RNA sequence: CGAAAGCUAUUUAGGUAGCGCCUCGGACGAAUACCAUAGGGGGUAGAGCACUGUUUCGGCUAACCGAUGCAAACUCCGAAUACCUAUGAGUACUAUCCGGGAGACAGACUGCGGGUGCUAACGUCCGUAGUCAAGAGGAAAACAAUCCAGACCGCCAGCUAAGGCCCCAAAAUCAUAGUUAAGUGGGAAACGAUGUGGGAAGGCAAGUCGGCCUGCGCGGAAGAUGUAACGGGG
RNA sequence: AGUAACGGAGGAGUACGAAGGUGCGCUCAGCGUGGUCGGAAAUCACGCGUAGAGUAUAAAGGCAAAAGCGCGCUUAACUGC
RNA sequence: GCUGGCGACCAUAGCAAGAGUGAACCACCUGAUCCCUUCCCGAACUCAGAAGUGAAACCUCUUAGCGCUGAUGGUAGUGUGGGAUUACCCAUGUGAGAGUAAGUCAUCGCCAGCU
């Protein structure tokens, strides 16, 4: 059971310029798709993530995202590296 | 001592005329050396592909039929 | 209606020709000069280009 | 040394390098890799250098996978000429670098010795490497 | 009032002619430009491997299949800008045409996109913007081409720009919280190292061990008249 | 659109009275099989995926109403514009 | 409700595999005498037909199997102003290609015949 503690990812907050901004403060966006709803976009912390991503079962199994009174069933389905260093910058999340 | 050096001078192919605009029936609309465009309705094909107009009208552009052609033709 | 005024801060000898002519196309003359102009779309366009050496209140 | 056998082309323009290595930047063929964090040329001379060291150092165990292929030709002028008389000579071959792209992965070794062969083989390169292993997404 | 150092041709190449760019007179006044909205066609940046080439490992019997890269003269794709047209607001002696008089056709640097050279040159050749040329004042010690700014004349009046406020030399020995000990600041790489400040984690039982990510420093560091790689004092 | 270098690569200084006009008509190349010499390739007959064939000639832009390939009749390879 | 013809549109519309139809229409089918053909051949092009069969074909229905379509979010690139010089950073405007979720076994106009 893995939990990553969300916040809620707005416009005037997404694109390059913003998304380049939350990565300087140790956040990492992120978008939660599938079901019969519409998309969520979503910040969530970096270091809590990187701790995550190394369990091999946090790839597996449904993974809980409470971005506040919400908690959301998700699979990861799709992460970005840097191609430098391997710093995670997005993740997909499939409602599971 | 190269053996390169040449080249050809220019021929200024091209629209001439873009969407939206008029025309008075015999101006040129495309000087290309292949159908990069083809003739639609008021438009006539010279001998070297040249795409001309023989009404007097609006051009306007598409892309029509089953090879997914480009076509300019003259509205009236 | 809605009014502006602009006043122009910076130097604008050495910018590009439709930065020159932006100014001139609003009606500001020097530095510190301050002009009223109507607040339309068109008049918003020529204020965006030069938002580097005006300031709008 | 590593070439094409045969080109469209003898002569290349200079061109520039400029951007990350979006492509060839994931663990792909084996266990443990060695990645550019920096960008550069790499000729074939060290292609072979790297490989022979590494090769050296792995008694002939696993196997090593160059990922990197030189293909890009590099003109000079001789030696006390002046500065027309159209292109000069094709002298050597490059690989472009940007970082991020890796260069060697080797496969069937436990990880320590892989370090060594690998911190053997970065000391002949021009640019600044790092060590990666294989992951799930 | 106010250029050009370009294009085309030349027994031409430091000459000259037509066109481009300046000026004076006449005609004619919104046709013109800037911006918004609307209608257009691209094959560049990037990317990709469908064609043309090239590259790596495997499978199968050169070729087909799987996975994996590259391209000025490859493209299944594909911008931002730029360009063309119509309509509209506001602000501008705008745009056109017809005549008299020219000069100029050796350019230079800086930034961006490139070719050439060694991604050398205060190198050379194009595109595009700024300055000089033909432009004075302030800053950069001094310093055509950088930064700020365009000098009609006069004033022992005032506010600011770039840049600055310990003394030479005008203005803070100003306030608040940190880092540096190297005169670092005030010249330089691969690489080396218990320097020192911060951060997210681990192993073991008065804590200890070594590992990553980072701010600022150390070594690597030798030249000829005189300190001489902060303008100086400091 | 245009755009330079003693920058990177290639061609031309012709051909054709049909290789022009016109009406009508056709569709390449590649592979596998069965077939006398005859074989990996002559000429047949039949199938499956196909634009990779061609164009007098270099490359590019094009080419199904094919601009590619045949047959009959012809001189519009006309004069004034 | 099954058709024939002419179009719009040009794969979300196409290929594959399966299943169905013969009143009418269409197709195969009969014969080459006449019209008309074959660089040979009634194969195709024609003509006069009507014993047959829905076998082939066409047409309509089923299934994403191959294809085609395709977000959102991010990333690359980029105009303008500023800062750095190996090609990046900041403000502001813009914004792909690839990939992921997902979608598709067609929609429509004019006419004539059948029941
Ligand atoms: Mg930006
Ligand atoms: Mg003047
Ligand atoms: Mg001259
Ligand atoms: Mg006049
Ligand atoms: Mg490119
Ligand atoms: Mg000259
Ligand atoms: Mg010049
Ligand atoms: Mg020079
Ligand atoms: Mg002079
Ligand atoms: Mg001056
Ligand atoms: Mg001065
Ligand atoms: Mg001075
Ligand atoms: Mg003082
Ligand atoms: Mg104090
Ligand atoms: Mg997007
Ligand atoms: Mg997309």
């Amino acid at each position: 059971n893995f939990v990553l503690n969300a916040q809620a990812r707005a416009e005037d907050k997404q694109g390059k310029g913003a998304s380049r901004r939350l990565r300087r403060e140790s956040l990492v966006p992120a978008i939660i798709y599938g079901g019969n709803a519409e998309p969520v976009a979503v910040t969530l912390e970096l270091r809590e993530l990187v701790k995550a991503l190394e369990s091999n079962a946090f790839f597996e199994e449904v993974v809980e995202i409470k971005v506040g009174d919400k908690v959301e069933n998700v699979k990861i389905q799709a992460l970005q590296r840097h191609p430098a260093k391997n710093t995670p910058m997005h993740a997909d999340f499939k409602r599971a | 001592s190269t053996k390169n050096g040449r080249d050809s001078n220019p021929k200024m192919l091209g629209v001439k005329v873009y969407g939206g605009q008029t025309v008075t029936a015999g101006n040129i609309i495309v000087r290309q050396r292949g159908t990069e465009f083809h003739a639609g309705a008021n438009v006539g094909m010279g001998r070297d592909h040249t795409l001309f107009a023989t009404a007097d009208g609006v051009v306007k552009f598409e892309v029509k039929g089953q090879f997914g052609r480009r076509y300019v033709k003259v509205e009236t | 209606m809605k009014t502006i005024k602009v006043t122009q801060t910076k130097s604008s000898s050495h910018r590009l020709k439709n930065h020159k002519l932006c100014l001139q196309g609003l009606g500001l003359r020097r530095i510190g000069h301050t002009v009223e102009v109507q607040d339309t779309p068109s008049n918003r366009g020529m204020i965006n280009k030069v938002y580097y050496m005006v300031s709008v209140e | 040394m590593l070439q094409p056998k045969r080109t469209k082309f003898r002569k290349v323009h200079k061109g520039r390098n400029t951007g990350l290595a979006h492509r060839g930047s994931t663990v792909s063929f084996g266990s443990i890799a060695i990645k550019a964090t920096e960008r550069g040329r790499m000729t074939a001379r060290q292609i072979e250098a790297a490989r022979r060291t590494i090769s050296r150092r792995i008694k002939r165990g696993g196997k090593i996978f160059i990922r990197v292929f030189p293909d890009k030709p590099i003109t000079e002028k001789p030696l006390e000429v002046r500065m027309g008389n159209g292109k000069g000579n094709v002298e050597y071959w490059v690989c472009e670098i940007k970082p991020g792209k890796i260069l060697y992965e080797i496969e069937g070794v436990n990880e320590d010795l892989a370090r060594e062969a690998f911190a053997l083989a970065a000391a002949k390169l021009p640019f600044k490497t790092t060590i990666v292993t294989r992951t799930v997404m």
